[PDB]
């Protein structure tokens, strides 16, 4: 019984996925570069700050044992 | 948040951690 | 080559026509013929047209009620149109 | 009916329908002080109307 | 686009691209009417100008030839 | 907990009565951020330090160090939440967030669990001879340090989640992952140099370029996924066409979910390894954290470089295992905590927002969302699971999963932060 259940459902289901997948905004250059920018800038901030703080403080702290 | 009537001010929470830091930062390295 | 479809109408009314009736709603050119709509539709979206009913609205546009045959699908066509 | 509206007359009526709208906001900013709403607003009791 | 590309094309290409241009236009008008996320006159405007160019050069050729 | 007495006995952090300007939300965040990093350069006292614990699957997902004061990390909060999301989200108890009851219940329980899991995880670690210590005096001393640090983090998490920028969890993960990359790439043991120098020498790049390509694949993918949103129109501005859209976060019904999914696999590898030096293996045979065939082999997470993908079966299973466990918590995300079909209901109807072409009613718009929901929610999850998985296989820095999570959480949080960074030029105070 169940294999049939699942097969029927899968067919119904996939067709609804396809509908959604046209609504979902198509990525193109402009959009891409937009995200990429803001994104990278952010990750840079967070990233830099941890390097400058961790690494130097560890060479100090570590040799104080 | 919940229906707790017990609450504390961020300055303390902040301060408890800067404590812990100072403590082990000298208790461990050097054993001051 | 035929083409006299401006675009599909998106309305709550349109939804009932796509799901239930297997109908499409289109805005077509201002002065038209049912025959020019039947064939233009039939090529463009790639469907076989059962019928056209058309009425010219007082908005300055013509609106087309296109019936489809049931080996073809109102839903698939509409989903592509006017989306990304 | 009302008798009756030929194909072109629905077009005319439609032009007439457009005019009975207030002027939209974006125009007034674009002029930069101001454009009053200005009489081409249609009633339906009070409107008798040569052709 | 440029006027140049049209004249390099064969007559066969002008025709093929004309239909693709139209179909794409039909689709963008449907997006504007639904509502778009940000306003682009770009999509409708540019396509109408491209459609105009292709047709204009096609007819001049056709006169010349015939 | 679930009962008004016990709930009141947990002390909470109070609601803002202080300003939350751009500068102030920053100043909170930043204090936490540094204290995190700092606690990671300090090790325990037992009259020896720089004694790490052995793990090669715990470090990634907590985005923290082990052997320090924040060895457990985010671990309690995530563990707890796995359970939460399985129960209330499977609907065998009813306590879905909606009303200030069910709400203040979900919180209180999840809050509790964390203080329990701080101790538990600490004790469980030490008790299996993780640091090597297995003598009661020194054992106790460790347990203290461990669990007390995690406990502190839980309250800082509370401060970020209300006062600071964005939420608690997210900060920490992104924090850690970021550092791991910036330190690996540019630090003393930096890849940039190893890559740069080898290219100049005129010998291959195929083990110095490896991490770097890995990071690009993850980004490229995720960035794409962030352009895809589902825009629902808003009411007429008294002009033709429906101007303004309300968007939905495609990867947010698989974000918090995969964090629970990955964490799920960790506590299986852990529990199997623990009981084989503390009990008897019943789960799977783990030694070194993984095997070479079997159930053990297939349920292991090999971040950064791999070669165990050379056994077919290993790949096939893991993938499908991740995928399905993500689907689960994804559907169950819709149900409990965020994105609900029942929150978004009255919400769009109150402001009376419409879709082009009538659709001024409640039930019209209401349906189109509830309908659309399940397929998106499944799709999202499916997609994620794959991405995550192959991104660990290829090998990437911070691990596949880590880069994913970071890029996404950071960019919705950067969005929030831009909207704050601008309103602070104007006299009105930002809080957006």
């Amino acid at each position: 019984t169940d294999f049939n259940q699942k097969i029927e459902q899968l067919k119904e289901f996939i067709e609804e996925c396809r509908r959604v997948w046209l609504v979902l905004k198509k990525p193109t250059k402009d959009e891409y570069l937009a995200v990429a920018k803001v994104t990278a800038l952010g990750i840079s901030l967070l990233g830099i700050i941890g390097y400058i703080i961790h690494v130097p403080a560890t060479y100090i702290k570590g040799i104080l044992k | 948040e919940t229906f707790s009537k017990i609450r504390v001010k961020p300055e303390h929470v902040i301060g408890v951690t800067v404590a812990f830091v100072i403590i082990e930062a000298i208790l461990t390295y050097g054993r001051f | 080559p035929y083409k006299v479809i401006i675009r599909p109408v998106v309305t709550e009314k349109a939804i009932s026509l796509i799901e239930k009736e297997n109908k499409l709603t289109f805005i077509v050119d201002r002065r038209a013929t049912k025959q020019d709509i039947k064939r233009a539709v039939e090529e463009i979206f790639n469907v076989k047209v059962e019928k056209v009913n058309t009425l010219i609205t007082p908005r300055g546009e013509k609106k087309a009620y296109v019936k489809l045959k049931p080996e073809y699908s109102a839903s698939e066509v509409a989903a592509r149109l006017g989306l990304f | 009916m009302a008798r009756n509206k030929p194909l072109a007359k629905k077009l005319r009526l439609a032009k007439a329908l457009k005019q009975n709208r207030r002027v939209p906001v974006w125009v007034i900013v674009k002029t930069n002080r101001r454009v009053l709403t200005h009489p081409k607003r249609r009633y339906w009791r009070r409107t008798k109307l040569k052709e | 686009m440029k006027p140049s590309e049209i004249r390099e094309m064969s007559i066969e290409e002008i025709d093929a691209k004309i239909r693709e241009l139209r179909l794409q236009l039909a689709k963008e008008r449907g997006l504007l009417t639904m509502g778009t996320s940000l306003e682009n006159p770009m999509v409708i405007r540019n396509l109408r100008r491209d459609i105009a160019r292709l047709l204009t050069i096609k007819k001049e050729k056709l006169r010349e030839r015939e | 907990k679930k009962l008004i007495p016990i709930l009141e006995k947990i002390p909470e952090v109070e609601l803002p009565v202080k300003e939350i300007t751009f500068k102030e939300k920053l100043k909170w965040t930043g204090i936490v951020l540094v204290l995190y990093f700092i606690m990671g350069c300090i090790d325990v006292y037992t009259a020896g330090a720089q004694i790490p614990a052995i793990f090669e699957f715990w470090q990634t997902i907590t985005a923290s160090r082990i052997g320090t004061l924040i060895t457990l990390g985010i671990g309690p909060i995530v563990t707890a939440g796995i359970i939460m999301q399985l129960l209330v989200g499977s609907g065998i108890i009813q306590m879905d967030l909606s009303i200030p009851e069910n709400r203040a219940l979900f919180q209180g329980c999840q809050k509790l669990l964390s203080i329990i899991m701080c101790f538990v995880e600490a004790v469980l670690f030490v008790g299996a001879g993780a640091f090597g210590i297995l003598t009661p005096l020194l054992a106790f001393l460790v347990i203290i340090q461990i669990a007390f640090g995690s406990i502190i983090l839980i309250y800082l998490d509370e401060i970020v989640s209300k006062y600071g920028i964005g939420s608690g969890i997210g900060l920490f993960i992104a924090a850690g992952v970021s550092q791991t990359i910036f330190v690996g790439a540019l630090g003393p043991e930096g890849y940039l140099w190893k890559f740069l120098n080898s290219l100049i020498q005129g010998v291959p790049n195929i083990e110095y370029i490896a991490p770097i390509i890995g990071t690009i694949i993850v980004f490229l993918m995720v960035v794409y996924a962030e352009c895809m949103r589902v825009e629902i129109p808003l009411a007429h501005g008294r002009i033709k066409g429906a101007v303004g859209k309300y968007p939905i976060k495609f990867v947010y019904v698989s974000n918090i979910p995969v964090i629970l999914a990955a964490a799920l696999f960790a506590n299986i590898q852990l529990w199997g390894l623990a009981l084989y030096r503390m009990g008897i293996p019943i789960l799977g045979h783990y030694e070194g954290g993984r095997a070479v065939d079997g159930i053990a082999y297939y349920l292991s997470t090999p971040y950064g470089l791999s070669s165990v993908i050379s056994d077919p079966i290993h790949a096939i299973v893991y993938m499908i295992a991740m995928i399905i466990t993500c689907v689960m918590f994804g559907i169950f995300w819709v149900e409990t905590t965020g994105l609900d079909p029942k929150s978004m209901a009255k919400r769009i109807g109150s402001l009376g927002m419409a879709i082009k072409g009538f659709r001024k009613s409640e039930k019209a718009i209401e349906h189109r969302l509830k309908r659309y929901i399940p397929p998106l929610t499944v799709m999202s999850s499916a997609f994620v699971g794959f991405l995550a998985t192959i991104a660990n296989f290829i090998g990437a820095l911070g691990g596949g999963t880590g880069v994913l999570l970071t890029v996404s959480i950071v960019y919705r949080m950067y969005e929030q932060l831009l909207r704050e960074k601008v309103s602070e030029l104007h006299p009105a105070i930002a809080k957006l």
